[PDB]
RNA sequence: UAAUUGCGAUAACGAACGAGACCUUAACCUGCUAAAUAGCCCGUAUUGCCUUGGCAGUACGCCGGCUUCUUAGAGGGACUAUCGGCUCAAGCCGAUGGAAGUUUGAGGCAAUAACAGGUCUGUGAUGCCCUUAGAUGUUCUGGGCCGCACGCGCGCUACACUGACAGAGCCAGCGAGUACUCCCUUGGCCGAGAGGCCCGGGUAAUCUUGUUAAACUCUGUCGUGCUGGGGAUAGAGCAUUGCAAUUAUUGCUCUUCAACGAGGAAUCCCUAGUAAGCGCAAGUCAUCAGCUUGCGUUGAUUACGUCCCUGCCCUUUGUACACACC
């Protein structure tokens, strides 16, 4: 039983769905005795795409702005590296989860 | 020439073709008794003193 | 233990952090002194906030002050704004605020934005600022 | 110590300018003052002002504020206000050398005379004008009073070997009195002559 | 329309008898009735202010200006 | 009460390390003063005589107070604007020749010295008291 | 500055159905409309209490017709 | 009243769309939840100067402390609240407080009925007609779309001293980036210059990057002369991109030094961080931005109106018009 000091990062474009997650995953691991370090707050990467609203070029010029936003909310932890196979179980959909040791 | 001060008391609506011109009512602030009707082409204020060459014009309505 | 305060100042993107310490009556900016970080015409711009209330008020206060972003006036004008947000602030904490309340009252009937910020930003628009291009034939 | 010498001889008198203080103050006329503001004092005239708000906001505003923005124009100078900062600077010590009287002694009494107090306003006649010849409203003598200044300055030092600095200063010398060979005097009574034809 | 960029004998009197009554002197003013270059209107400005006739009042990178002692 | 570079105006700071020189008089020159511009951006080589020893001073300056310098910071530290004709201006940076060399020969008078810990150039142990006793050249000059 | 049927039709029968459990203060009232009403928006739920507490002003001298209490 | 937004009157009563609500964003929180891929205080080591006890920097801490500044979550905050003056009412005007009092500021979405509006050259959406092996299919070589006595539109650079040139001083924000082949690029050396070579970092709040941009500020030279204002036109040389540069792709050095002195009749855009000035990022992209979509820096003059012109909405009224005053 060998600690790894685990870091674990998410993403997803949904921000309610993700947050739950987390105080869920603070939660089971917090009851188990486990020191665990806060849930940072990684800055939202926005990005766009503009292009002409006509499909001909005939009329007056119009542009319309697209927009896309991703959240990252990643989290490490100090445990061995068995235990925490269960305890990043039972994911919902839209967010993704990486997994590193950081040995 | 015998320039006279005037001082505005209240301001009647504005005139002419385009807005430009205002109407006011004003005070001799010599005579008190006496009062008559001028206009104006500038922003104007209740208590605001203006400057006549001559005092014997008025104005329509 | 020591006394100390920390307060800021904004600006349209200038932000100045100050750190007001008990000390001997020092000043200094970016770690230059009060006679250096000004263009030489703004320098007057900087100093309001000592002559309205008096060198003798400074008497065992030391300031330093970090400031980044934004352009060469919109800077000068957050980091007299720390000034008096210092002053007032420290104050507040480890003395009567009768000084304060005269500090405040004397120092906003002068200026009030020495102690308030001006929010003011820049508007998007899809054909310049606020005005479009010409037109051929209206 | 933590403020330059020099700034320590004014700071136990009372609060003035770089050099001159706006105490005695001229006593010649009336219905020109409420609209020019020097019962609250200032160092350097430049400040972010909120005076574009309202109607007559900008009535209480310092007159070399006024004088400062009205004179940076013509597409070069647009925002460039520490040029015009400098150039009133300058232009106060030129005329306090040929005059003893206060540089701002120079500038109000300039102001004051250059305002025509009557106009023609224009009243539509199917191609034809019915000047009327209104009257004018003080703050409205100001303002113009003070383009007048400015664009003598700014015509007479184009393609010129002298500076603005005192071609500003030596149209406010001129128009402290009579001399009507000024940009301001020529157009103001000009302005006037037309107004009383049309009587 | 065009000056001198010599100072001769001519124009040299003209400035040890005529600044003692000057209220300012600046590069437009030799310019103007001296009728010299510019050039030498700064060359004349300083030589002269060490000779202890005129004083400085501003000085600056545009404009210099000096009055009587 | 003891002063250092931060407390000087830095114009005649500059000015004075300039003077300074003069009197040590050793300075590397390799003969590329009076042919080179100084920049793309420009047209004119400077007008001052001694160009090539107040830039110096005011480079070494700025190592003082900055951790790691390179000769790409430089050069585009000392760029500026060019007229490139009636198309609109941009910014291009200085000449690398210059700052390099200017630079490379100030290694050898023991004022600043390489990095190659982690790259650029740094100030030496001695080289900073150097510049510190010029300060008070200008501070009790007063 | 005027306001909507939607504010003054939800005024009228606020003050109807519970007269006394609110009063002239603003405050208060901003807390007894959103526990016996349900209020999408914090802005519009603002709004709902703006007019209610200034229908109550002119309550108390004399009542208006429109309005009808127990 | 910004509004068929309301107060109300009523042969009408009760309802459905549009407006508003709503959603994104820009301003406020010394209160909550926090953070070595964000900072500060503190402690070690260490440097210079006064020496003091000081002042300004360096390197380290990974449970030493903390969250004002940075960051994104949960919520709070404005409702016109309070005060004074008009009105029966809906409401309007001024002041105080306050981060914020025009619907707080700016956007997204947006009804019925229509036009012979634009698009078959976006679509393996599509009727009919046409050609289909000397092809209107596809593909390879070469050229053209840029050809110039002339008229018109959207822009760029200027006519200088409120300027050009030379040295020094020195401040942003939104964004983009590595494959089955190199995409943004620090550091070192060589090189007038543009460029070249060798290690190396970053699939990215971690590296490039503090993108220390431009204008601007201080000190000098030139001196009103179309002159050191202005950079069109043209010769020669050295380089990079690509399979290929001539009808020059672009970049750098030397030389050539045109018109143009604030512009006729006419005419476009705009109300506060707004006009104008100046630069940066992205899009298209092997290379080329004087164009567009966004970002910040510096920062004003003038109105707080009216229906006179060019137009819009509702009512009363006239008509020989209904393809509707062309
Ligand atoms: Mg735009
Ligand atoms: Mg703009
Ligand atoms: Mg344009
Ligand atoms: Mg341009
Ligand atoms: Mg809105
Ligand atoms: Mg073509
Ligand atoms: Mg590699
Ligand atoms: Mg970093
Ligand atoms: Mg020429
Ligand atoms: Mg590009
Ligand atoms: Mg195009
Ligand atoms: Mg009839
Ligand atoms: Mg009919």
């Amino acid at each position: 039983p060998k600690v790894h000091k685990i870091r674990i990062t998410l993403t997803s474009r949904k921000v309610q769905s993700l947050e739950k997650v987390c105080q869920e995953l603070i939660e089971r691991a917090k009851n188990k005795d486990l020191r665990v370090k806060g849930p940072v707050r990684m800055p939202t990467k926005t990005l766009k795409i503009t292009t002409r609203k006509t499909p001909c070029g005939e009329g007056s010029k119009t542009w319309d702005a697209y927009e896309m936003r991703i959240h990252k909310r990643l989290i490490d932890l100090t445990a061995p590296t068995e235990i925490v196979k269960q305890i990043i179980i039972n994911i919902e959909a839209g967010v993704e989860v990486e997994v590193t040791i950081a040995a | 020439a015998p320039v006279k001060f005037v001082k505005v008391t209240r301001v009647l609506g504005r005139t002419g073709s385009r807005g430009g011109v205002t109407q006011v009512r004003v005070e001799f602030m010599d005579d008190t008794t006496r009062s008559i009707i001028r206009n104006v082409k500038g922003p104007v204020r209740e208590n605001d003193i203006l400057v006549l060459l001559e005092s014997e014009r008025e104005a329509r309505r | 233990s020591v006394q100390a305060v920390q307060v800021f100042g904004k600006k349209k993107n200038a932000t100045a952090v100050a750190r007001c310490v008990q000390g001997k009556g020092l000043i200094k900016v970016n770690g230059k002194p009060l006679k250096l970080f000004a263009p030489e015409i703004l320098r007057a711009k900087l100093y309001e906030p000592i002559l309205i209330l008096g060198t003798d008020k400074f008497a065992d206060v030391d300031i330093r002050i970090r400031v980044a972003g934004g352009g060469h006036t919109s800077q000068v004008y957050a980091v007299r704004q720390a000034i008096a947000k210092s002053i007032v602030a420290y104050y507040a904490k480890y003395v009567d605020e009768h000084s304060k309340n005269l500090l405040k009252q004397e120092l906003i009937q002068f200026d009030r934005s020495l102690l308030v910020a001006d929010p003011r930003r820049c508007e998007p628009k899809k054909f310049g600022g606020r005005g479009a291009r010409a037109r051929f034939q209206k | 110590d933590v403020l330059p010498k020099e700034v320590l001889a004014e700071v136990g008198s009372v609060k003035l300018f770089n050099r001159w203080s706006y105490d005695d103050i001229e006593i010649r006329d009336i219905s020109l003052t409420d609209y020019i503001q020097i019962r609250a004092p200032v160092y350097i005239p430049h400040s972010a002002g909120r005076y574009a708000v309202k109607r007559f906001r900008k009535a209480n505003c310092p007159i070399i504020e006024r004088l400062t923005n009205s004179l940076m124009m013509h597409g070069r100078n647009n925002g460039k206000k520490l040029m015009a900062v400098r150039i009133v600077a300058h232009a106060f010590e030129i005329i306090h050398l040929m005059t003893d009287q206060n540089p701002i002694q120079v500038a109000v009494d300039a102001i004051v005379n250059c305002g025509p107090r009557e106009d023609s306003t224009r009243i539509g006649s199917a191609g034809t004008v019915r000047r009327q010849a209104v009257d004018v409203s003080p703050l409205r003598r100001v303002n113009q009073a003070i383009a007048l200044l400015t664009t003598g300055a700014r015509e007479a030092a184009f393609r010129n070997v002298k500076t603005i600095a005192e071609c500003l200063a030596e149209e406010l010398i001129n128009a402290a009195k009579g001399s009507s060979n000024s940009y301001a005097i020529k157009k103001k009574d000009e302005l006037e002559r037309v107004a009383k034809s049309n009587r | 329309a065009q000056h001198s960029v010599i100072l001769d004998k001519a124009t040299s009197d003209k400035l040890y008898k005529d600044v003692q009554s000057y209220r300012l002197v600046t590069v437009a003013t030799l310019v103007d009735r001296l009728k010299i270059n510019g050039a030498l209107a700064r060359k004349c400005l300083k030589d002269l202010e060490e000779k202890g006739l005129i004083r400085q009042v501003v000085g600056h990178s545009k404009m210099k200006i000096y009055t009587r002692a | 009460g003891g002063v250092t570079v931060r407390d000087v105006d830095a114009h005649k700071f500059v000015a004075a390390y300039a003077a300074f020189l003069k009197r040590q008089g050793k300075l590397p020159v390799p003969g590329w003063v009076d042919t080179v511009k100084t920049g793309n951006a420009k047209e004119l080589p400077p007008q001052d005589i001694d160009w090539w020893y107040i830039r110096a001073a005011s480079v070494a300056r700025h190592v003082y107070l900055r951790k790691t310098v390179g000769v790409g910071r430089l050069r585009k530290v000392h760029g500026s604007a060019k007229n490139r004709g009636t198309r609109p201006s941009h910014h291009v940076d200085a000449s690398g020749s210059v700052d390099r060399k200017i630079m490379q020969a100030l290694e050898k008078i023991q004022v600043l010295e390489k990095d190659e810990e982690r790259g650029g150039r740094r100030i030496t142990q001695q080289g900073q008291r150097d510049l510190d006793r010029i300060a008070q050249t200008v501070a009790e000059a007063d | 500055r005027v306001r909507t049927k939607t504010v003054k039709k939800s005024a009228k029968v606020i003050i109807e159905k519970y007269y006394p459990r609110l009063t002239l203060d603003f405050e208060t009232n901003k807390r007894v409309c959103d526990e016996i009403a349900v209020i999408s928006s914090k802005r519009l739920r603002n709004k709902i209490a703006g007019y209610t507490t200034h229908l109550m002003k002119r309550i108390q001298r004399g009542p208006v017709r429109g309005i009808s209490f127990k």
